[PDB]
RNA sequence: UGCUUCUGGGUCGGGGUUUCGUACGUAGCAGAGCAGCUGCUGCGAUCUAUUGAAAGUCAGCCCUCGACACAAGGGUUUGU
RNA sequence: CCCAUAUCCGCAGCAGGUCUCCAAGGUGAACAGCCUCUGGCAUGUUGGAACAAUGUAGGUAAGGGAAGUCGGCAAGCCGGAUCCGUAACUUCGGGAUAAGGAUUGGCUCUAAGGGCUGGCAGCCGACUUAGAACUGGUGCGGACCAGGGGAAUCCGACUGU
C-alpha cells in the first residue's frame, strides 16, 4: 500500500491511521491524526502552525 | 556511621499520582515521610517547618513535581525516648533538577 | 458476486439527509431501511449503498407525501475499508431510486461512496467523482 | 402472562459460573485426538503476550471483493522462547477416566522451574529433587527408573511432556517458570516414549510444534475486571432515568411462582479473569528471535520481501507495559484473551481444517512497528531522526 | 509476583518514547503609532532569531547497570 | 453575658423558626456572582486505608436527533451590551428583548463633550462617547452574571388569594 501525506501538517500516513476526508466539493483530504483533523477543519492555516511542514519549509528552519 | 547526612530527589509527582485535590499536599507529606524511614530506617523521622512550607508553596493540589532534600540521622538526645536515632528532613532550593544524584553529605 | 463488507451504520430511522440529484427534493427522510430484521428496542440504520425507503420533507410538492425507495451515498460516521482506511464525508446525501435501482433523476451533486458506486451501477454511472 | 415483544436472552448460561478462574495459566482441557499414523509431534505450547500491531499484505481470495488487493489486519504478538523438557507422565485409561499412572523427572531442573514447587523461595532451602536426582545417579536408581521406563510402555496409553518456560529470558519481574504437561500424539507408545526419553532437559523452540499459516486455540485467563453490575456483566437494558433506586439494574428477577431466584438471572458479581478457550487463530508468522551471528545482532525480524528495513517486530519505545521482545515469537491473526505479560497455552486444532480460509497462505508485505505509546509516526528511529533532522540534543 | 551467582530488586539520574506547541532572558534599523532631545533616546500589543524550543512523561510506558543506600532478617504453626 | 449552623422555640449543641442597626477594595448597571483587606473561623457530633457493585450530586460523548415516554419529564439551546430590524392581531396602550442579523479581545492614536483667572491667553479636570491603524492559531459578554423561539385551541380579562 502507497503513503499519503496529511493534507494539514505533511507528515505520512502509514497504512491504517489517520482518517480520510471527502468533501461535497468532491476534495480528498488525508489526516494523520485527530490533532491535524481539528486544525484543519477549524480553518487552520498549516503556514502558521510551527510544527508541520509547510511552516519549516516557509521559514526555511531545515534549511 | 550513624551520624550521616545525604541529598536526595523525591520524586513526588509519581508518589502522589492519582490523588484527590484536597488531600494532594497532605500526601506528600506522608510520602516524605514514608521516604525518610526506607533511607535510614528510623522510625523517628521530623520533617522541617521549611520543607513543610515549600510543599504547600503551591496550595493543597498543584504540588511540585520534584522536592530536593536533606536527610540527616542524628543521635535521640532524649534517653525518655525508645528512639535512639531520629532523621530530620529539610528543604534544599535548586534552580534545576537536571543531572541531581544521590550525594553523601559530610559536615 | 463480491458482497459489500459490513461498515459503520450512520443514519437511524429518523434521520434527515440531503437529496443529491436532481428530481426536486431537498432532503429525505428515512423511515426504514431495506434488509433490516432487528431486534427489540434496536432502531433499524442505514450506510453507504443501503436501499431505504424515505419522505421528502423539503422540496417539489408532488414529491411529497409519499414513501420512496433511496440509497445512501454519503455518510458523515466513518467506516473502515478492508484496506484500514477510515473514511467520512462532509454531510449525508441520498438519491432517490425505483425498486430497480435506477435513479429517479439524471444527475447527482458530490462524490459517492465507493462502496454504494459498486453496488448500484445506475447510480454510479451518474456520479460525478467516486470517493 | 407471556412476555409483550420477543427477545433473545443476555448472555450465555454454557459460560457459567461467571467466577474467578481457579488458575492463572490456560488448561489444556482436550489434547487433540492421537493418530498413530502422524509421526511424533507435540501438541501445545506456552506464549506470553507481548502485544498487538497492525499489518498489510495481500489477500488471495478467488471470488471476494478483497482479492489480489491489500488489507490492513490486526495481529497478536506472543512471545514463545524455547521451553525445556524436565518430565515425562504415563495415564492409564480405566472405567474411571484417564489415571496418572507414572511420572519420571529429569536428572537435572533448572532454578526457574524449581521455584514453580514454592511459596517463598527466598525463604526455602531449595530442597525439592535433590534425593530423587540420585536415582539418575547411581547403578540400582537407573535400574529402577528403566523399569519405570518399561512399565509404562506396557501399560500406559497417553504419554506426556512435562515442559516448562524460560522467564530468565523474558523481560518479565517473574522469575518462576511456568510448567505444564503436553501430550505426546503421534506414533505408537514406545515411539513416543523412546522420543521423550531423548528430549529430557532439552529445548523445543516453538517452530518445532507450529508452522506458518496454521490454524490454533489460544487459551488464557482474560483480563480480570472485578466485581460488575449486570449492566456491564450481563449486558442488560438500562432501566429509565426516572428510575428510584437506580437503573443499572434488572427490574424483574423472577416470577412470584416459582418462590426462588433462578441461576439463569442476571446478577451483580465477578466480570473478567475467566478461563477461556478460543479457536481458529492463524498464525501469521512465527518470527526468529535476535542472534549475534559473526559479532552482529541480527533482529530484522519485521522485515518482510517488501520491506527490507533492518527492523525488529518491537515498535518505538517498546512494548507497552510488556517490554522487549528479543525470543521467538508467534503473530497470530486477530486478538487473544489477556492482558499483557499473561501467560498463553498455544494448543493444536482439535478439528480439520479443509476451508479456503484456514489454508490460505499468508505474505505479509508490511508490518507496523510505530510507537504505541502515543499516535506514533515513524516506522524505525532512523526514519524518524532523517525526517527531523538534528536536534538540540545533538 | 520479588526478596545476595559482584548478585538482587529499590531510589535518583540518563537515554528511548510520547503529549503540547516554540520557554525565561537576551538582541533586533521588525512593530501600528506616540513623547522628548537634535539622527538619537524612551513607551508600545505584537513579530523574528536564540528555539520542533520549554515543560511533563509511570505512579500499572521501555532500556540502563552512572550515583546512593539497602539486602544474608522478623513473627505463628505444622509429624506418617 | 448569648442573641443564634451551641446560651431563645422546636424532647438535643436539631441543615427548621425567630425583630433590628453599621457596612471596605476590584470587576461590574448593581446591596448580583467571583476574588480580596479589617474582623472571624477550623469544615459543622470522629478519624485512617482503599477507589468494587449499586447509589446521591456534578460532567463529557462519535453518527442520528424525540425514533424514548402518557407527555420533550430531565437536560440541553438562548442569554450581557452596541448597531440594525421586527409580523399577525390589538381594547391603539401594546404584541416587543416579537421574529431575524451583525458586532464585541489587546494595543497605539484621533475627535468631541468643561471649570477658574485675567471670539483671546494661561492654568486646572472627569469620566465618557464616537472613529481609525496594528495585532493574535477567528479567539474576545473568554470565568462569573445572563429570556430558547414560532403557529394555534380551551379556560380565566388583568394585578391579587
Ligand atoms: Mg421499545
Ligand atoms: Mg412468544
Ligand atoms: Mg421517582
Ligand atoms: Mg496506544
Ligand atoms: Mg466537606
Ligand atoms: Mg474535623
Ligand atoms: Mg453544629
Ligand atoms: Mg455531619
Ligand atoms: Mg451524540
Ligand atoms: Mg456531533
Ligand atoms: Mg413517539
Ligand atoms: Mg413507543
Ligand atoms: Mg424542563
Ligand atoms: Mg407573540
Ligand atoms: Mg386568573
Amino acid at each position: 500500500m502507497k503513503v499519503e501525506l496529511c493534507s494539514f501538517s505533511g507528515y505520512k500516513i502509514y497504512p491504517g491511521h489517520g482518517r480520510r476526508y471527502a468533501r461535497t466539493d468532491g476534495k480528498v483530504f488525508q489526516f494523520l491524526n485527530a490533532k491535524c483533523e481539528s486544525a484543519f477543519l477549524s480553518k487552520r492555516n498549516p503556514r502558521q502552525i510551527n510544527w508541520t511542514v509547510l511552516y519549516r519549509r516557509k521559514h526555511k528552519k531545515g534549511q | 556511621n550513624e551520624v550521616v547526612t545525604r541529598e536526595y530527589t523525591i520524586n513526588i509527582h509519581k508518589r502522589i499520582h492519582g490523588v484527590g485535590f484536597k488531600k494532594r499536599a497532605p500526601r506528600a507529606l506522608k510520602e516524605i515521610r514514608k521516604f525518610a524511614m526506607k533511607e535510614m530506617g528510623t522510625p523517628d523521622v521530623r520533617i522541617d517547618t521549611r520543607l513543610n512550607k515549600a510543599v504547600w508553596a503551591k496550595g493543597i493540589r498543584n504540588v511540585p513535581y520534584r522536592i530536593r532534600v536533606r536527610l540527616s540521622r542524628k543521635r535521640n538526645e532524649d534517653e525518655d525516648s525508645p528512639n535512639k536515632l531520629y532523621t530530620l528532613v529539610t528543604y534544599v532550593p535548586v534552580t534545576t533538577f537536571k543531572n541531581l544524584q544521590t550525594v553523601n553529605v559530610d559536615e | 458476486s463480491g458482497a459489500k463488507f459490513r461498515i459503520s451504520l450512520g443514519l437511524p430511522v429518523g434521520a434527515v439527509i440531503n437529496c443529491a440529484d436532481n428530481t426536486g427534493a431537498k432532503n429525505l427522510y428515512i423511515i426504514s431501511v431495506k434488509g433490516i430484521k432487528g431486534r427489540l428496542n434496536r432502531l433499524p440504520a442505514a450506510g453507504v449503498g443501503d436501499m431505504v425507503m424515505a419522505t421528502v420533507k423539503k422540496g417539489k410538492p408532488e414529491l411529497r407525501k409519499k414513501v420512496h425507495p433511496a440509497v445512501v451515498i454519503r455518510q458523515r460516521k466513518s467506516y473502515r475499508r478492508k484496506d484500514g482506511v477510515f473514511l467520512y464525508f462532509e454531510d449525508n446525501a441520498g438519491v432517490i431510486v425505483n425498486n430497480k435501482g435506477e435513479m429517479k433523476g439524471s444527475a447527482i451533486t458530490g462524490p459517492v461512496a465507493k462502496e454504494c458506486a459498486d453496488l448500484w451501477p445506475r447510480i454510479a454511472s451518474n456520479a460525478g467523482s467516486i470517493a | 402472562s407471556h412476555r409483550k415483544f420477543s427477545a433473545p436472552r443476555h448472555g450465555s448460561l454454557g459460560f457459567l459460573p461467571r467466577k474467578r478462574s481457579s488458575r492463572h495459566r490456560g488448561k489444556v482441557k482436550s489434547f487433540p485426538k492421537d493418530d498413530p499414523s502422524k509421526p511424533v509431534h507435540l501438541t501445545a505450547f506456552l506464549g506470553y503476550k507481548a502485544g498487538m500491531t497492525h499489518i498489510v499484505r495481500e489477500v488471495d481470495r478467488p471470488g471476494s471483493k478483497v482479492n489480489k488487493k491489500e488489507v490492513v489486519e490486526a495481529v497478536t504478538i506472543v512471545e514463545t522462547p524455547p521451553m525445556v523438557v524436565v518430565g515425562i507422565v504415563g495415564y492409564v485409561e480405566t472405567p474411571r477416566g484417564l489415571r496418572t499412572f507414572k511420572t519420571v523427572f529429569a536428572e537435572h531442573i533448572s532454578d526457574e522451574c524449581k521455584r514453580r514447587f514454592y511459596k517463598n523461595w527466598h525463604k526455602s532451602k531449595k530442597k525439592a529433587f535433590t534425593k530423587y536426582c540420585k536415582k539418575w545417579q547411581d547403578d540400582a536408581g537407573k535400574r529402577q527408573l528403566d523399569k519405570d521406563f518399561s512399565s509404562m510402555k506396557k501399560y500406559c496409553q497417553v504419554i506426556r511432556v512435562l515442559a516448562h518456560t524460560q522467564m530468565r529470558l523474558l523481560p518479565l519481574r517473574q522469575k518462576k517458570a511456568h510448567l505444564m504437561e503436553i501430550q505426546v500424539n503421534g506414533g505408537t507408545v514406545a515411539e513416543k516414549l523412546d522420543w521423550a526419553r531423548e528430549r529430557l532437559e532439552q529445548q523445543v523452540p516453538v517452530s518445532q510444534v507450529f508452522g506458518q499459516d496454521e490454524m490454533i486455540d489460544v487459551i488464557g485467563v482474560t483480563k480480570g475486571k472485578g466485581y460488575k453490575g449486570v449492566t456491564s456483566r450481563w449486558h442488560t437494558k438500562k432501566l429509565p432515568r426516572k428510575t428510584h433506586r437506580g437503573l443499572r439494574k434488572v427490574a424483574c428477577i423472577g416470577a412470584w411462582h416459582p418462590a426462588r431466584v433462578a441461576f439463569s438471572v442476571a446478577r451483580a458479581g465477578q466480570k473478567g479473569y475467566h478461563h477461556r478457550t478460543e479457536i481458529n487463530k492463524k498464525i501469521y508468522k512465527i518470527g526468529q528471535g535476535y542472534l549475534i551471528k559473526d559479532g552482529k545482532l541480527i533482529k530484522n525480524n519485521a522485515s518482510t520481501d517488501y520491506d527490507l528495513s533492518d527492523k525488529s517486530i518491537n515498535p518505538l519505545g517498546g512494548f507497552v507495559h510488556y517490554g522487549e521482545v528479543t525470543n521467538d515469537f508467534v503473530m497470530l491473526k486477530g486478538c487473544v484473551v489477556g492482558t499483557k505479560k499473561r501467560v498463553l497455552t498455544l494448543r493444536k486444532s482439535l478439528l480439520v481444517q479443509t476451508k479456503r480460509r484456514a489454508l490460505e497462505k499468508i505474505d505479509l508485505k508490511f508490518i507496523d512497528t510505530t510507537s504505541k505509546f502515543g499516535h506514533g509516526r515513524f516506522q524505525t528511529v532512523e526514519e524518524k531522526k532523517a525526517f527531523m533532522g538534528p536536534l538540540k540534543k545533538d
